[PDB]
RNA sequence: GGCUCAAACUAGGAGCCGAAGCUGCGGAUUUGAAACUUGUUUUCAAGUGGUAGGGGAGCGUUGUGUAAGCCUGUGAAGGU
RNA sequence: UGAAAUAGAACCUGAAACCGUGUGCGUACAAGCAGUAGGAGCCUCAAUUUAUUGGGGUGACUGCGUACCUUUUGUAUAAU
């Protein structure tokens, strides 16, 4: 007897959609990322991609408690002498609303090559409809 | 006596002399059981 | 009774060489090199030989956690099932379990449930 | 069969002769004495003898069909380096190494 | 079809006729040995499981062999304390046979 | 990352994770102990991180005897 | 010719550094002592009634992981 692996090819990712209206961001934000990570999965092996497609609507509608959709500053430095720059949790709903989310997501996978292919099964839209209806997504309330 | 081939010096009458500098294996390697910087280390130390 | 040491030498080179066969560039080509990135590979699997027996242990907790959140309870709780039902399955065969039978895994839960 | 020649002892570097020998790998014998012959560098005449030398020895000691082979290989090794000196400011002395190359073609058909 | 042992400090999911090298035992080659402590028994579609021991269930083993596994070299080395060490293992094993899991 | 009837804090409670610690299994080794008794055997108990340094046991190399032997063109040394 | 010519005269043997050519696998979205512990895929040999093992090459991806010596209270040290 060994301890066996998932082996690629024999896996597969199902597809569900999560309904983020007014859902707590990191609260919401942990849960897909496990998903995505497929730790929900008894063939879980940290080495393999096991995760599911995520497809988050009303990206919009996330919410955050106490003061923090003023409070909550996302920073970003471009590269260039004094060049850091900052925005609010509301503009930047208002700006790239998805970017909130993904942002929190991006924050809890983790960081390398296969990190960066599963944040890639995170397909999320600000609104009520997301293009992935050929995909079947099932209704995932988490 | 039998032979040159089987004569033996009689165990505890013989010893490895010690080489000093031979690795870390041997015991004496590096500074050969001398310690470290000081007259005593020294190429032509002594007591005195 | 003057000693040529050319031959021990090239042997002994030859050696750590030859364990330092698949090593990137100087590492698997020149012995002063070589012979450090060889001890160095006798280090670290000296050190990962107990990680091994660390790491593994954390696979199969996570894939019971996995198992037992599918059906019921969490990891903490099914463990604690399990040791008031007094099933002595190792961890390593539960997990294997776990991901190749998803039935009896389904049963030794229940067990565990049961029993709390 | 593989028809051999050499051409030891080239006075050029083997460096300077491997960009040409790059340009024939593979190729026709008779595209291969096309890029020889416009060549602009110094490797492509000695890469073009042994060339020549190894397509006659293919067709008077081998008896094969010249217009049917191909360079199938060819490379270019360093040989023995003369040395030398080259004065210096301030009394001082570099040795300069003069390298030749050895250069090994295999036509086939 | 399958059950669950425990050999040399470590517990194991072995099938019939199957092959599974475990820590050194105190038996001769062709001995059969029988393991009347197994954890679990899973035939099919029915579900034993000992607590801590199926009763009455057993398997049948046979020495098919004894061995050294694989060489390993372990390595100790202190960086600037003048220490290094190495050493040899060849860790112990037999081979056993599955020949039955009786239910 | 993110967190606000917390994923904070105070006071309890129950589980679990967690080390090269401890236990399990296999093997080696130091010292001491009851014996066919010099490793002749079976065990048992306590140990076995280590620099300076002290103690112990060995490997390989050149050469001399053993050797006018033994091996070697049916292929030595060396190289790989 | 020669037993032998990668014994062809820079000539016995012909190591390593170093530089080529060919074949197999990997590698152009990914940050660090370059390994180690796992591990998919591919390639290749041998058995086997025929992809199932075993040996060999490679190593996507994951965890961990700051050379050696010396000298020091203390060195990945940007100390030698």
């Amino acid at each position: 007897m060994k301890t066996l692996s998932a082996k690629p090819a024999e896996v597969t990712h199902d597809w569900f959609v999560v309904d983020a209206d007014g859902k707590t961001l990191g609260r919401l934000a942990t849960q897909i990322a496990s998903r995505l990570r497929g730790k929900h999965k008894t063939n879980y092996t940290p080495h393999v991609d096991t995760g599911d497609f995520i497809v988050v609507i009303n990206a919009e509608k996330i919410a955050v408690t106490g003061k923090k959709a003023q409070d909550k500053k996302y920073y970003r430095h471009s590269g260039y002498p004094g060049g850091i720059k900052e925005t609010n949790f509301t503009k930047l709903i208002a700006h790239k609303p998805e970017d909130v989310l993904h942002k929190a997501v991006k924050g809890m996978l983790p960081k390398g090559p296969l990190g960066y292919a599963m944040i890639k099964k995170l397909k999320l839209y600000a609104g009520t409809d997301h293009p992935h209806e050929a995909q079947q997504p099932k209704e995932l309330d988490i | 006596g039998l032979r040159l081939n089987e004569l033996s010096p009689g165990v505890g009458a013989k010893k490895t002399a010690q080489r000093r500098g031979r690795g870390i294996g041997s015991g004496l390697g590096k500074t050969g059981g001398r310690g470290v910087k000081g007259q005593k280390s020294r190429s032509g130390s002594s007591i005195r | 009774a003057r000693v040529k040491r050319g031959v021990q030498a090239n042997r002994r080179h030859k050696k750590i060489l030859k364990r330092a066969k698949g090593y990137y560039g100087a590492r698997s080509r020149v012995y002063r090199v070589a012979v450090q990135a060889v001890t160095k590979a006798g280090q670290y699997a000296y050190r990962d030989r107990r990680n091994k027996k660390r790491t593994f242990r954390r696979l199969w907790i996570a894939r019971i956690n996995a198992g037992a959140r599918l059906n019921g309870l969490s990891y903490s709780r099914f463990i604690n099932g399990m040791k008031k039902a007094n099933i002595t399955i190792d961890r390593r065969v539960l997990a294997d379990i776990a991901m190749h039978d998803a039935a009896t895994f389904g049963a030794l839960v229940e067990k565990a449930k049961a029993e709390l | 069969m593989e028809v051999t020649a050499k051409l030891r002892g080239a006075a050029i570097s083997a460096q300077k002769v491997r960009l040409v020998a790059d340009e024939v790998r593979g190729k026709s014998i008779e595209r291969a004495l096309d890029i020889l012959t416009y060549s602009n560098k110094k490797g492509a005449v000695f890469v073009k003898k042994c060339l020549n030398s190894a397509i006659a020895n293919a067709e008077h000691n081998h008896g094969l069909d010249i217009d049917g082979l191909k360079v199938a290989t060819i490379y270019v090794d360093e040989g023995i380096t003369l040395k030398r000196i080259l004065p210096r400011a301030k009394g001082r002395a570099d040795r300069i190494s003069k390298r030749t190359c050895h250069i090994t073609i295999k036509v086939g058909e | 079809m399958y059950a669950v042992i425990k050999t040399g400090g470590k517990q194991h999911r072995v099938v019939v006729d199957e092959l599974l090298k475990v820590e050194l035992l105190k038996a001769e080659q062709g001995e059969t040995i029988t393991f009347n402590d197994v954890l679990m028994v899973v035939d099919g579609e029915t579900v034993k499981i000992g607590q801590p021991v199926v009763d009455g269930a057993s398997v049948e083993v046979e020495v098919i062999e004894h061995g050294r596994g694989e060489k390993i070299r372990i390595v100790k080395h202190n960086r600037r304390k003048h220490y290094h060490k190495e050493q040899g293992h060849r860790q112990w094993y037999t081979l056993l046979k599955i020949k039955a899991i009786n239910a």
